[PDB]
């Protein structure tokens, strides 16, 4: 999954001074994925949405929105209700993972050496 | 032939005495006694046309 | 496999009271009451060893049931295995 | 409240529930509701709810312990099987725990999960010793 | 009950092209069939016969 | 298949949800069906497989 | 023993033995892995002047990576499989 | 035809077909020998209702 | 259409008709279908005793087929069976996708550093799981006793005072008993010293079952290819090179009844 | 001229009609590679809950249950191996069917009767010969693909054309 | 390809609230999830011709449909033949709950006040639809607290 | 229908009148083997039972040698093609069959020591072929009218199928009133032999 917005407030220096430039991140994705523009009536059910990055399956857009009627269930993940019947299947899977396995990968400003590109 | 018409009677008239266990049992035999009589009546109707199979068929 | 879709006979009525034939599994199986009864590693009762003298009640009945002269001590009083600080050792 | 059965209350609650008259004047006294009630309902419509915090705040208003879910049956087995050193699983004896003699050539039977015990178990099946003795502490039978 | 577990027969010679799920039956500690257990363990019994 | 008890075991095999197995005709002339005729569809080779496999569906409806 | 070359069923042809018919698809990610692969008749004959390539699960990385073909005999991680250093587009 | 040694090893309870019909009768994979008629019923008067349900034909 | 193919009216497609589902028609909520829908490390092999498990010769054609049962009675067509069964792909691979096999903890094979070699990983996903088994048992043991959770349960506390026999369901403690702190050494307020559960070394095993002279040899065994000098049985060829040998020195011995 | 090897025994490793575990080879069939060519048709094609091994054509059951052979109604040469999972479902009838027919109260026209199946089908489906003999015109075998987009036909199957009954 | 192969499941009636249980992945590629979509109580849309206002006559065409569909749902949920053996579905029961579409029990945020327990429901209405007792539907326990 | 699974035999309405066992006669419906029947529907002796043929069919007379004779299959003919089939099914069953024996024969004359009875042919008719007849019809040869069959190897004896004159059955069977049942007496030791 790739959780990213449409507009990202990226700083930049104008006349030597810092000023905010609302970056249109949407144009970042479509350059990365030229598959989304070339839309044919079967592609939203295609197996690999982008044969370059077969890893990528959904792109969770997180942009605050002010319209009353939110996005239709075609493009929103259900995040309310009892998702099961007999047992919240998290506490089952919450038994198997260990308090010493990753949950984060924070990028590294200055890396110890060429290997440590991120810290887990 | 009236498994639907029978149940609807049971629902709206029985339901306090006759346990529907009987009904779905009553429906399971009546769909067999009717079946076998079709297999017997045919077995007698070939035995004239000359097929002639023994008790063990 | 394709599952169970193309739904059930596609009939409807008030009658609708004659069928179960759960897929076998949804009949004490996928009601997973106890199938691990056969597929779970046992936790063995106390084992009498040459050194470890752990008694067991499960065997002691097969003696307490017998028609034996020279009766046996009751089980609880036969146990080496149960007020300073709630009673000392 | 938890074990309420509708019409089984015809028994003595003085021995089953221990009420006074005026309290169970409602449920199971003379002319109580169950007497007016028939066996069969008229309409049944049922919702489902999820646990929330008001349930915890209830067990305190009362003073009883809160019931909690059991550790899942299968989930506990996934671990007890996946935290075993492999050597505890390899074929480990000439006689499979049931008593057969696992020869070669069948790749399925090279896996002896339950460990065998050759010198143990002759009391069962011959002396009329009960099947109650076989079982272990968690209830599952051992094999001999 | 003493199995003389041995390793797979074909585990070093010819791998390319053999079946995908039989290139691994060579990895398990299989027992040797008892007809050989008794042959090899016969030289060990003789220590004090009778 | 390698189980847990093998003398050597392997790391994580790939979940099939990525890089799937196309169900296409075996090159073996016995394992291809009857009606199958060799596809001499002469066509300008489309490079990127996003626009390639698209031809293999019929979505005019 | 003599009899070094057997004579019963000398097989006509034989797929495994042909100038480059069995090829070690070693991984381009220089993890030293290899997956021996016999080039089918689609490449048995020189349909490919290019050295064969495939995408295969690299069991070390647990990632689908390239598999460039290479002779099956030879050390699979030589001082030639070292990649020149590069500063990634990450970091400050 | 039941020739072959393994049929000799398993008709007779020889080496490791020592309990040969590894699943004989008297096991049910499905309902584990417990009658499928609900006794946990709303009203005790109507517990006798479910008795007599057909488990197969 | 009556106009000769000049599509000019009603160009906008009318949206298709919806094919509804009758939610009442559906199967009842099934617990066994709740567990295995997700997809995890594995279930048990479906056997403690190997009977009833599954055969390795059909372990490929499974995956949701625990439920009792093609488009017809069967003939298998020898196509898409023998065309999907052994694809052109799926041969000369080494890692066939995760099918139904109770191999290592694949749930934790994903979460682990690839840095460690194999034989030192499968020995470390277990020591991870061995702890995940204790954490799970303690929660079962502590909750069933109404006790607030405690993790490295003291063996005196474990066997909960003779494994109290579970007084003979399970209940939470009241929220007065709850707190983040869970180590006994931190609960009361022994030495609070902390150490990780296991040592991960990015070292790689030096015994591969398919490599000939591989292994850990004794401190006085002949080290790998000792005296060989890079040639098959080369320590024999290097004997004539020896200055003087013993009187009983690795002479002629054609493997006869060897 | 030459020699020859001995023909191995490719026969049943269970008793048909009796219960069956999955680790049992139901039948070890001749992958009839006429002489190690790559095309064969096994005698006993797989059935319910039975899955065939691709390599050696040996049928292994997939779930523990009673086993049986279903000889095809059309041609009694082509058989399937049915494993019906419930062992109690048949045992608790056999113990009746064999307790009834002891008291002489069971009828011999049962479907499971071996010599009756020829007539049994014909009591219920009297023209089943014509339902499998009928040759389909290539029009109806490929029903109008537009009926699939308009949704009339639930899903077009163009290759499933043969009536295996 | 056809529309039948690729179509979001559209339950003809959402009484059992089946969306919350039989989850289906959002088929699209871009899945818009904000933070504010946590407040929203994603109940199903109200179905018109609400069953709660029907009357249980024995000739009412809607009722006959609603009579079996209700007994359809009970068999689905293990209730009808086992827990409540002989249901004589006669009357159009609708147990409305005093509901606020609350995401959790709380106090009024701005007002710094305990939320007044909503009064006893006086009339059936679309807002009081998904807080009734229907054929297996779901209700957040916060609402049923009254 | 598939090229693999083909109907081992198919339904057939005969137009001509074939002599052979798989044969039929004018207008009867018979399930004869597929390979045979398929070279009838080309030959014209048979036609698959379309709904039309189920009432009448233009059968064949050797008189003018063409398909002119209309044989309408009303319920009465269907009582005639039954008795005429049920008859020549006994014929083609005993005439095709070759009923075996196992007997004891101590001595030199290759003589079965307990020679055969007309009881012991109707017994091996009903045993092997289920042909139930009257053992009063079986006429033996002249060599074995005295002592019964009595000798090993191939013996035959005549079975008289009486009631074939109102079926109009001649020239479609080898002999209207007889049939040669063909014994064979495979001598066996006390292990497998009876009597």
């Amino acid at each position: 999954h790739l959780v990213a917005r449409e507009w990202i407030n990226v700083p930049e220096m104008k006349q030597g001074e810092l000023v905010e430039r609302n970056m249109h991140f949407w144009d970042t994705i479509y350059n990365v994925i030229p598959e989304l523009g070339l839309s044919y009536p079967g592609q939203k059910f295609q197996w690999v949405h982008s044969q370059e990055f077969y890893y990528l399956k959904k792109i969770i857009i997180t942009d605050h929105n002010m319209n009353l009627l939110g996005v239709t269930p075609m493009r929103k993940m259900l995040v309310w209700g009892p998702f099961s019947y007999y047992e919240q299947r998290l506490r089952r899977l919450s038994a198997l993972l260990h308090p010493d396995d990753p949950v984060l990968a924070l990028e590294d400003p200055n890396p110890a050496m060429e290997d440590k590109l991120h810290i887990t | 032939s009236r498994r639907e018409a029978l149940y609807t009677w049971w629902h709206n008239a029985g339901m306090n005495v006759i346990p529907l266990g009987v009904l779905q049992h009553l429906e399971l035999v009546s769909r067999d006694i009717v079946a076998q009589n079709a297999r017997k009546s045919y077995r007698i109707e070939q035995h004239e046309r000359g097929i002639l199979r023994t008790p063990e068929m | 496999m394709a599952g169970h879709f193309n739904p059930t006979p596609q009939a409807n009525s008030l009658a609708a009271t004659h069928y179960a034939h759960t897929p076998e599994l949804r009949h004490m199986a996928d009601g997973a009451a106890m199938s691990l009864s056969g597929q779970r590693i046992p936790l063995l009762k106390p084992t009498l060893s040459k050194w470890s003298r752990q008694l067991r009640s499960d065997i002691y009945d097969e003696l307490l049931k017998l028609p034996l002269r020279y009766a046996l001590h009751d089980f609880r009083t036969l146990q080496a295995h149960i007020h300073a600080s709630s009673g000392l050792s | 409240r938890s074990n309420y059965r509708l019409h089984s209350a015809l028994t003595k609650q003085t021995g089953l529930k221990m009420p006074p008259s005026a309290s169970t004047a409602c449920l199971a006294s003379l002319r109580s509701v169950e007497r007016a009630i028939p066996a069969d309902p008229c309409a049944v419509s049922f919702f489902t709810t999820k646990w929330d915090i008001q349930v915890q705040e209830y067990y305190e208003k009362v003073g009883l312990p809160e019931p909690a879910a059991p550790v899942d049956e299968e989930i506990e087995a996934l671990l007890e099987f996946h935290a075993m050193r492999p050597e505890k699983l390899r074929v480990r004896a000439r006689h499979r725990p049931d008593g057969s003699v696992n020869m070669g050539d069948d790749p399925n039977f090279w896996a002896q999960a339950l460990p065998t015990r050759a010198m143990d178990g002759s009391m069962q099946r011959g002396l009329g010793w009960s099947r109650r003795t076989t079982m272990g502490a968690n209830g599952v039978p051992v094999v001999y | 009950s003493r199995v003389w577990v041995a390793l797979g027969g074909k585990m070093r010679r010819r791998r390319i092209g053999r079946q995908i799920d039989v290139k691994d039956m060579r990895y398990y500690w299989r027992p040797i069939e008892p007809q050989y257990q008794r042959l090899y363990m016969s030289r060990l019994r003789i220590k004090d016969h009778s | 298949v390698l189980n847990k008890w093998a003398a050597v075991t392997k790391s994580a095999p790939p979940a099939a949800g990525l890089r799937p197995l196309a169900r296409t005709v075996s090159p073996n002339p016995k394992l291809r069906p009857a009606d199958y005729k060799v596809p001499y569809v002469l066509r300008t080779f489309i490079k990127d497989r996003h626009s390639s496999e698209m031809q293999h569906i019929e979505n005019r409806g | 023993r003599l009899k070094k070359r057997m004579v019963g069923f000398i097989p006509k042809v034989i797929p495994r033995k042909i100038r480059n018919n069995m090829v070690a698809l070693r991984s381009e990610a220089n993890t030293g892995h290899m997956e021996g692969y016999i080039k089918t008749e689609a490449e048995r004959l020189d349909a490919t002047g290019r050295k064969l390539q495939k995408t295969m699960w690299d069991p070390v990385l647990q990632r689908y990576t390239l598999m460039k073909e290479t002779k099956v005999r030879g050390p699979f991680l030589t001082k030639s499989n070292i990649a020149r250093k590069v500063d990634f587009p990450v970091g400050a | 035809p039941r020739s072959g040694v393994e049929w000799h090893n398993r008709m007779r309870n020889r080496n490791h077909y020592r309990h040969w019909p590894w699943a004989r009768w008297t096991d049910d994979p499905v309902r584990f020998h417990q009658d499928s008629v609900c006794h946990r019923t709303v009203s005790a008067l109507s517990t006798v209702a479910n008795n007599g349900a057909p488990e197969w034909d | 259409m009556l106009y000769g193919g000049s599509r000019v009216q009603y160009l906008v497609q009318p949206p298709f008709t919806l094919h509804k589902i009758r939610s009442e028609n559906l199967p009842p909520p099934s617990l066994y279908a709740e567990r295995h829908d997700l997809g995890l490390e594995m279930q048990l092999p479906r056997d403690m005793h190997v009977y009833n498990s599954i055969n390795m010769a059909i372990q490929r054609q499974v995956g949701g087929d625990s439920s009792t049962l093609g488009g017809h009675a069967d003939g298998f067509d020898m196509g898409a069976f023998f065309t999907e069964q052994h694809h052109p792909e799926r041969h000369h691979n080494s890692s066939l996708p995760y099918a139904k096999h109770d191999t290592n903890n694949v749930l934790a094979m994903r979460l682990f550093p690839v840095n460690v070699g194999v034989r030192a990983r499968t020995e470390a996903i277990r020591i991870r799981t061995d702890d995940c088994l204790q954490r799970l048992r303690d929660a079962d043991l502590c909750a069933k006793m109404r006790l607030p959770l405690e993790h490295p349960l003291p063996l005196s506390r474990r066997s909960q005072y003779a494994a109290i026999h579970r007084v003979r369901a399970a209940a939470h403690p009241p929220p007065s008993e709850l707190s983040i702190v869970t180590r006994p050494v931190d609960r009361l307020g022994a030495s609070q010293r902390w150490l990780p559960l296991q040592t991960l070394k990015p070292m790689g095993h030096n015994w591969s079952a398919a490599t000939r002279s591989s292994g850990v040899r004794g401190p006085h065994m002949q080290l790998m290819q000792e005296r060989l000098d890079q040639k098959g049985f080369g320590w024999k060829r290097k004997s004539r090179s020896l200055w003087q040998q013993d009187v009983a020195t690795a002479g002629f011995r054609p493997h006869r009844y060897f | 001229q030459a020699g020859s090897p001995r023909q191995k025994a490719k026969l049943f490793h269970v008793i048909p009609g009796t219960p069956v575990t999955p680790v049992e080879k139901l039948k070890e069939q001749r992958r009839r590679f006429g002489q190690d060519r790559y095309s064969r048709q096994p005698e006993y094609r797989p059935g319910r809950n039975v899955r065939m091994d691709p390599n050696t054509f040996t049928l292994y059951a997939t779930t523990k249950g009673v086993m049986t052979i279903r000889t095809s109604r059309i041609n009694p040469s082509y058989k399937w191996l049915d494993v019906e999972p419930d062992i109690q479902k048949v045992y608790r009838s056999r113990c009746m069917r064999a307790a009834l027919q002891a008291r002489g109260k069971a009828s011999m026209m049962v479907a499971g009767n071996v010599h009756y199946r020829a007539e049994l089908d014909h009591v219920t489906e009297p023209h089943w010969r014509e339902r499998v003999m009928r040759v389909p015109k290539a029009t109806e075998r490929f029903q109008d693909p537009n009926y699939f987009t308009r949704g009339l036909v639930p899903s077009l199957r163009p290759l499933s054309r043969y009536s295996y009954e | 390809l056809s529309d039948s192969m690729f179509e979001y499941p559209v339950y003809e009636t959402e009484l059992d609230t089946p969306q919350l249980f039989n989850l289906t992945p959002p088929p699209d590629f871009f899945i818009y999830w904000n933070a504010t979509d946590f407040d929203r109580t994603a109940y199903p849309p109200v179905p018109e011709d609400d069953h709660r206002v029907l009357v249980p006559s024995s000739q009412s065409p809607r009722w006959i449909e609603h009579r079996a569909r209700l007994l359809q749902y009970l068999r689905k949920h293990e209730i009808m033949p086992h827990y409540v053996p002989h249901i004589h579905a006669n009357v159009n029961l609708s147990v409305v709950f005093p509901g606020q579409y609350n995401t959790r029990a709380r106090l009024t945020d701005e007002n710094g006040d305990k939320i007044p327990p909503p009064p006893a429901q006086t009339k059936m209405t679309p807002r009081n639809f998904w807080f009734t007792a229907h054929c297996g539907n779901y209700m957040e326990l916060t609402d049923v607290q009254q | 229908m598939a090229p693999e699974l083909q109907l081992e035999y198919i339904p057939i309405i005969f137009t001509r009148t074939i002599l052979g066992p798989q044969g039929g006669f004018a207008g009867e419906e018979r399930l004869i083997k597929r390979e045979v029947a398929q070279k009838y529907m080309s030959e014209g002796n048979a036609v698959t039972p379309s709904a039309e043929f189920h009432q009448g069919v233009w059968c064949y007379n050797p008189d003018s040698e063409q398909y002119d004779r209309f044989v309408e299959r009303n319920a009465e003919f269907l009582d005639f093609a039954a008795r005429k089939r049920q008859w020549l099914d006994v014929y083609w069953r005993v005439n095709t069959g070759y009923l075996l024996f196992g007997r004891q024969s101590w001595g030199q004359g290759w003589l079965l020591n307990c020679p055969l009875r007309k009881k012991d042919i109707a017994q091996k008719l009903w045993e092997q072929y289920k042909v139930r007849v009257d053992p009063r019809l079986i006429e033996f040869r002249e060599k074995d009218r005295r002592t019964g069959i009595q000798d090993l190897g191939h013996n035959w004896c005549w079975l008289y199928l009486p009631g074939a004159e109102e079926l109009a059955i001649d020239r479609e069977v080898y002999d209207n009133k007889r049939v040669k049942v063909r014994m064979h007496i495979r001598k066996m030791s006390s292990y497998g032999a009876l009597y």
